[PDB]
């Protein structure tokens, strides 16, 4: 191929102006995000029964779902939730590689065909059924300056006048509304309706009957008379908009002529359906507006359209109303990628200024930055084409990537210049020589790559979806880079370099260049006399070779393992939770005490709190709560300390120190799908019907015997919530029957006054809403009141609660969840320092084997990947050296000599285990990807060099020990060069602080090392591996 | 209300006598009571802790005490089925004829769930058989109802 | 148009800094393996 | 996959105009083939249970794990879910001037659950210390608590 | 104001007509609730009457040939026609009484819309025309485009069907061609390996 | 037995606000009339997989059935592909005046 | 793979199973299978050999 | 089998081996449909399909 395009170079200039504008058009349709579709795809069916607790919903809810769930493809598990609240949820996970679309629909069609089981306040509120490993790409915020508006007029107007323009946005896939838009609230009075001698029961009848819709036909319709010249719609009652069309219903008349009508009896407002939820933002009420990006979308874009509608509609908004952004993880993926950006530019930089430092030729700098740039827009392009974004993984694969691409062009251009110096010919016929040369071994080190890095792309879950980006991208780079090699650069070296002839170029110059010649030439002069004195007795470098080997394999087991280091994305977040029977009024006075914490102890770094109650992770409940702590620019706040670890230690550390409560802040993780590093989650299930009273029986034994292992285990702890006290009524039907009372009508009292009851709709402007009688709060608080509310029998009188309703105290689950249609309790679990996930994950099965019979158990979260696609990493990578080996034999046309090269693996890697080792790292991801990113620039390194040793000894009988001297000393040069290019262009990522500093520093400290490690030590070994295996075969 | 009546309610709730007796010997309340008015002697009975009851009743915890609604530690232990929980709280003075804010005694309880070794007990402590609740039923109905014809014959 | 002209600096500043470190560590492994012989 | 849905899209149109008794017993659609892949059989072999309570076993512990698995697409069960069986007596309720429809409204309303509310729900007044769920009427367990039903 | 402003363009416009319906009178019958609670009547009971008695009312199915078919209720022709054969429509009260609804019934008229268009969530209107003989489509848009410009404030325009697609047929050509012409002039260069004989 | 006014308030704008949000969506149209009768139709881009397109269309629509009137649901609420124009039109004819 | 998955399952509640429970495999087409096609292998080897 | 069930009285009783492929019936068989399309009934479909 070269000698085809060395004389048609046109031919390679036009292929590589159809790859930029390729590449060009691509960066312009790609899109833009901060992870890929990493987590297997859920669908979460949600459901509400108001008024309901836990037992009442996971019996008439929960499990006749859970039973009609049944012929649905690709299914790994499912989960379900019942809270006191009255709301479930259940979580359905399928195999990764499943339609998030056709999955959703068998389950929401499954779920159509099981409704006619549910009760009808159920079907009349609503099952829904959403896709949950999602992530919200924005937090809108709406406030008002004065206390005007309250969080539901607020609410009202977000779903009013702006959900539906953020949802006509471009990129926007799905909007979240937090608050409930209007609805006509009736609260009534238990003495007021016993004084006319009424019921709840009254006020739902009239309610139903006068607002409902009615068809009236036409006039003159069809069939009509001969003779009929007009027709006309008729248009009979309909349903009712304000508030005193609800106050002039007629509920009774009296024998003294009276008229009995809501507006005496039901106090009518306009509040919300639930105020369960209660959002504030820094003291002030709020409303919010979750957005989740669409598919294929561009985040940055997305988000600007955002905010430039939202800035258009500001305007027309009531006075003092305004807008927020409490989280926004935009900024952080925009600097996280400009970064890699201009790191991609500066190792383009730093290659044109290496060249000119060696070669003083500056027409031979000018190729590899023609050449990178290419490979580099290719890349985008062969991702735009297999469906790939624009990614934290992919552009960590392409700042990986720029290392080989940069060995590929450096190699051809120093050998080309090289010939030219050395046998003083022209750049076409040394070109030609110096691909004669170079052509099958750049063709083996394209085939060894791929073997090396498409092993990844073969693993199993979420790590295997990760790891797949890596790898198509530095796989698509490297094939890019060799085609480039045989194509282009050789072209270009034949037509832009210049002749010099028969001097190294280092006598005949002076100035900083010429010294720098000299000393070059000294310190290869020097390099060549010690390999030399190595090559005469060799067992004296094996042995520090298997010591190498010893010390690299000690440092590997020694080091944590690890999933993805947290970042400071410019939030956080606090969970607040307290004991068992608390109210809203607590929760409010912890969430508004660390607010004022955060906004006085942390003014120099924190911006805004959006503290949403009632809304834990753990629980949905009443006695919950978070804070959405959001900073300010990683600008105004330098420092460690005024990070967001160092943020989380100190606000521990104030909050633990706390009464009568639980209070934590956390760091938002890597991905929002909690993948711990070294932690598990276990779920402990009943398999025999025994109940909830002897399965928490279990978990309390299971937690107590793993107390006993603190060498494995730590944190262990359930992730639920545990039993509170619970007011239960007895009826009794002796004594309601006797007064002629209708238990039907005795629960619907109870539940409409207490819990709630939806009636039906009504329209106010426009939009339609919801009609929702109940009680008043100082009716419905205390037991004391029970007996103020009365019944009506069939003779007539009035009977009270108390007449035949006992009383008691119990206790009862809050939250109850199930795993796989059976009941079960959730728990959590780290390994202890020092030890793995197995070795815990292992021990509890050993102590869940002991537990009481019926009691079984299962693997949910990263233990169910862990334990089913956690054990294939060895199987890849012995294909991978397989493979390799074969390719070198092809290569080298040998079955030993490729040992020499296969023996530099070590090298390179105890470089890497050394810094992070130093540096404090863990064996995550990043780092995995750059052992193997350093493993084949010494793989590359080392085959061109005994390439060279191997092509001296046949085609010119030079010997053993002159070959090799000779191979070594032409490709130090190369070597230094290329090493000193990628040291350079990856050194910012060591020294870094602000965004994305975690990867940065994981990405370039096990390759800067390695490199270093790989370029002072495979130089000296790999002569002694070649001639020692030359010399026993 | 000090914190550590509270941390006393719960290392009874969860079942620690280790700490329980930690907490007393630093000179814990025991009268104290939950938001509904439970005692950790109602929190030993319910779940069934018989090291906790006597662990506190040694100190002074008032075998009599009574919830917001009438319940006692006897009321659950019967209830719930806990006979050496019923016996040590009659050793030590508990009132086997305590009456509720709805007429409801040990009685009833142990008859509403069937509960013969209890019933055994509460009647030869002197428990009232023809105890009426608010409806006017007593234990002789409550087993002709649920159907325990053992009980009525217990009771005759 | 600011920061490229400072990673410049940086590079012009560390390229014969970490050219010479490299060179230094490649002397000593030199002469270490020259007195191992 | 597809015509599945196109099949359940055009019948969630038909399913209103059926009766409820049709209904409640659960429409299926299925996917699947007309042949037996497999049987998979259960017994004693202590003689203990009979058949209503091997297939009440299979039914409640068996049929709904494995009827998730992938592949099935439909599950026969060769037997029968248990379920409060109640044998009326026309004798026994003409003696009593009952009729079958005074059971079932009975039976309707004395086993029921029912949502009684909170106790300190919200919007809650100022100063609330406690909240609860509240319990008024469970579904029943047993034939004891429905032999009591008034 | 568009229709006319398009009346008076005979040569290039042509056929022009909306895809809908204009407002139409409606009738009204508002029900006093009162009246009917005190002569025992009740609401559900009225409704039932005025639908079956206007509109129809399916009640159930019956088996015609074998077939499935449906059983409407509904009122003779000639008692369904003016608002003043109503009132000939009576009701049961809890007694019994023949109730007419002209003692709980009032009247009156309206204007209504039978038909609302919408057009990516916002209210529309939709327009229909041919181009005038001679004359092509791309003139009648753009003709159309200059008069949708004068109308007031706040009233967009939009193209939809065959005036969606032709609209990118318009704007796709310049990008085709260019881009066709370079793939030619580089195709050139790289097989006579020249940047002249393609300028050529 | 609803006015063009009602059903463009409390059908029509409750399902066209779930529908933005679609993979390729070019754009849509809906119609209310009198009757009540309600026709959404959403155009998408050329070469989407038209099954697909109903699917989405039927995943984003469950999201406002919780919303709709029971009168709604109970008559059924469709989601099919369309085609504004006919292929064929059949007619059928009694030759002997023995039919109306 | 589907009768690999419903084995896996059951062998998930075998321990669970009151005593006196046992199951049975009555019909079942899948073992067919897997010999007719190791009768195959084993008929490609011995072709081999000869 | 078919054989010592023939000389059962009251039943039809027929074993057989399921094909290859169940989907698929006895080779040369055939499955016949009549249809009636003019409001006859069951009765006079039954006296034509005798």
């Amino acid at each position: 191929m070269p000698n085809f395009f060395i004389d048609r170079p046109i031919f390679a200039w036009v292929i590589a102006i159809i790859i930029m504008l390729a590449g060009g058009l691509a960066i312009l349709k790609l899109p833009v995000a901060q992870y890929p579709t990493i987590a297997p795809p859920a669908v979460t069916i949600s459901a509400s029964y108001p008024g309901a607790d836990a037992k009442t919903v996971q019996d008439t809810v929960t499990q006749v779902i859970e039973q009609n769930m049944n012929g649905i493809d690709n299914l790994m598990y499912m989960s379900s939730n019942s809270d006191s609240t009255g709301t479930v949820q259940i979580t359905l996970t399928f195999e990764s590689g499943t339609d998030a679309d056709i999955a959703q629909v068998q389950v929401q069609n499954k779920l159509q065909l099981a409704m006619p089981l549910l009760p009808q306040e159920v079907q009349q509120q609503g099952v829904s059924v959403e896709k949950s490993s999602s992530s919200f790409l924005m937090v809108v915020g709406v406030i008002n300056t004065d206390g005007t508006m309250t969080q539901e007029d607020i609410s009202d107007y977000v779903a009013a006048n702006m959900k539906d323009a953020i949802s006509r946005t471009s990129g926007v896939g799905d909007v979240q509304l937090f608050g409930s838009q209007y609805a006509m609230r009736i609260w009534m009075n238990p003495n007021e309706l016993n004084k006319f001698q009424l019921t709840p029961v009254d006020v739902i009848t009239a309610i139903k009957a006068q607002n409902a819709q009615v068809a009236a036909g036409q006039l003159g319709g069809t069939p009509p008379v001969k003779g009929q010249q007009l027709n006309a719609s008729i248009i009979a009652q309909t349903r009712l908009t304000s508030t005193e069309e609800f106050g002039k219903i007629l509920l009774k008349v009296n024998q003294d002529g009276s008229r009995v009508l809501l507006r005496d009896v039901a106090k009518i407002e306009l509040g919300g359906e639930n105020y369960d939820i209660i959002a504030e933002f820094n003291g002030q009420p709020a409303s919010g507006l979750g957005i989740k990006l669409a598919t294929g979308a561009n985040a940055l874009d997305t988000a600007a359209a955002i905010r430039a509608e939202l800035a258009k509609m500001e305007p027309f908004f009531p006075s003092g109303l305004k807008i927020v952004y409490p989280y926004d993880t935009t900024p952080f993926v925009k600097i996280s990628i400009h970064e890699v950006v201009k790191t991609l530019v500066e190792a383009i930089i730093l290659v044109f200024l290496v060249m000119y430092l060696f070669l003083q030729n500056f027409r031979a700098t000018l190729i590899p930055t023609i050449a990178v740039p290419v490979v580099l827009l290719g890349t985008f392009a062969v991702l735009a084409a297999f469906g790939f974004s624009i990614n934290t993984l992919t552009m960590f694969g392409m700042v990986l990537a720029i290392g080989l691409l940069v060995d590929d062009a450096i190699v051809v251009v120093e050998n080309v210049e090289r010939v030219m110096a050395e046998e003083g010919l022209p750049p076409k016929e040394a070109t030609r020589k110096s691909m004669g040369q170079i052509q099958g071994a750049l063709v083996g080190i394209a085939m060894v790559l791929s073997a090396v890095f498409v092993p990844m792309a073969f693993f199993g879950g979420s790590t295997g979806a990760i790891y797949r980006q890596f790898s198509i991208t530095i796989v698509s780079a490297m094939a890019l880079s060799v085609l480039v090699a045989l194509i282009l650069t050789p072209a270009l070296c034949a037509t832009m370099l210049k002749p010099i002839a028969k001097g190294d170029h280092g006598e005949g110059k002076k100035g900083f260049f010429g010294w720098f010649n000299r000393m070059f030439e000294k310190s290869t002069h020097h390099y060549t006399d010690s390999v030399g004195g190595i090559l005469r007795s060799t067992g004296r470098y094996l042995v520090l070779y298997l010591i190498i080997v010893v010390g690299m394999a000690y440092l590997f087991v020694r080091l944590p393992s690890s999933f993805l280091p947290d970042e400071d994305q410019g939030v956080f977040m606090t969970m607040v939770q307290l004991p068992a029977g608390a109210t809203q009024e607590r929760t409010q006075k912890v969430l508004n005490e660390v607010t004022h914490y955060y906004l006085t102890k942390e003014k120099n770094n924190v911006e805004s709190v959006f503290a949403v109650n009632g809304f834990g992770f753990a629980g949905r409940g009443q006695n919950t709560g978070i804070a959405f702590v959001s900073l300010k620019d990683w600008a105004d706040r330098p420092g460690e300390e005024n990070k967001v670890e160092a943020i989380t230690m100190r606000a521990t550390r104030a909050f633990s120190q706390i009464k009568d409560a639980m209070v934590f802040a956390f760091n938002l993780p890597a991905i929002v799908e909690l993948g711990t590093a070294t932690g598990f989650d276990f779920e402990l299930i009943d398999q025999a019907g025994l109940g909830h009273e002897k399965l928490t029986q279990a978990r309390n034994q299971l937690l107590a015997e793993a107390a006993k292992h603190p060498d494995m285990l730590t944190s262990v702890r359930p992730n639920g919530l545990e039993d509170t006290p619970q007011f239960k009524i007895d009826i009794d039907q002796e004594k309601a029957q006797a007064l002629g009372v209708s238990i039907n009508d005795i629960n619907t009292t109870l539940g409409a006054a207490w819990g709630g009851s939806y009636v039906n709709d009504f329209i106010d402007r426009g939009r339609v809403k919801k009609v929702y009688v109940m009680s008043e709060a100082k009716y419905r608080m205390l037991p004391d009141d029970i007996g103020d509310w009365y019944v009506r029998a069939a003779d007539g009188q009035m009977v009270p609660f108390s007449a035949f309703s006992s009383s008691r105290w119990e206790y009862g689950s809050p939250r109850l969840e199930r795993y796989n249609g059976l009941p079960s309790m959730e728990i959590l679990g780290q390994a202890a320092p020092g030890k793995s996930t197995g070795e815990a994950m292992e021990l509890m099965e050993q102590l869940a084997s002991k537990l009481p019979t019926g009691v079984g158990y299962d693997w949910t979260g990263m233990s169910y990947q862990e334990r089913l696609s956690g054990n294939q990493a060895p199987s890849l990578y012995a294909i991978s050296l397989i493979v390799v080996f074969l390719c070198l034999a092809a290569l080298y046309e040998s079955w030993s000599i490729p040992f020499s090269v296969m023996l530099v693996v070590p090298l390179g890697v105890i470089g890497a285990l050394l810094a992070a080792t130093f540096r404090g790292l863990t064996n995550d991801v990043y780092f995995q990807v750059g052992l193997l990113t350093t493993i084949g620039l010494s793989a590359k390194n080392a085959i061109l060099i005994v390439e060279f040793a191997k092509d001296l000894m046949d085609k010119e009988g030079k010997g053993l020990i002159e070959a090799t001297l000779d191979a070594v000393r032409m490709r130090l040069r190369p070597i230094l060069m290329t090493s000193l290019a990628f040291i350079l262009g990856v050194m910012p990522l060591v020294i870094s602080t602000g965004a994305g500093s975690g990867a940065q520093n994981a990405v370039g400290t096990g390759v800067m090392g390695g490199m270093v490690t790989a370029t002072v030590l495979a130089i000296f070994f790999v002569p002694v591996f070649f001639v020692v295996v030359r010399r026993r075969f | 209300g000090s914190d550590l009546g509270k941390k006393l309610l719960e290392a009874a709730r969860a079942g620690r006598d280790d700490e329980v007796r930690i907490l007393m010997a630093n000179g814990a309340d025991v009268n104290a009571a939950d938001v509904v008015g439970w005692t950790p002697l109602h929190l030993a009975a319910y779940w069934g802790h018989l090291e906790i009851v006597e662990v506190l009743l040694k100190n002074g915890a008032d075998v009599n005490a009574y919830d917001t609604l009438g319940s006692t530690p006897l009321h659950l232990a019967a209830h719930f089925g806990h006979l050496e929980i019923v016996e040590v709280l009659l050793k030590n003075g508990a009132d086997v004829n305590a009456k509720d804010d709805n007429g409801i005694t040990p009685l009833h309880l142990a008859a509403n769930r069937g509960h013969l070794e209890i019933v055994e007990v509460l009647l030869k402590y002197g428990a009232d058989v023809n105890a009426q609740d608010k409806f006017g039923k007593t234990a002789f109905d409550i087993s002709i109802n649920n159907g325990n014809e053992d009980l009525a014959e217990i009771l005759q | 148009m600011l920061e490229l002209l400072k990673s410049l600096v940086f590079a012009v500043i560390m390229v014969p800094v970490v050219m010479a470190i490299i060179l230094g560590l490649i002397y000593g492994l030199g002469e270490v393996f020259n007195i191992f012989s």
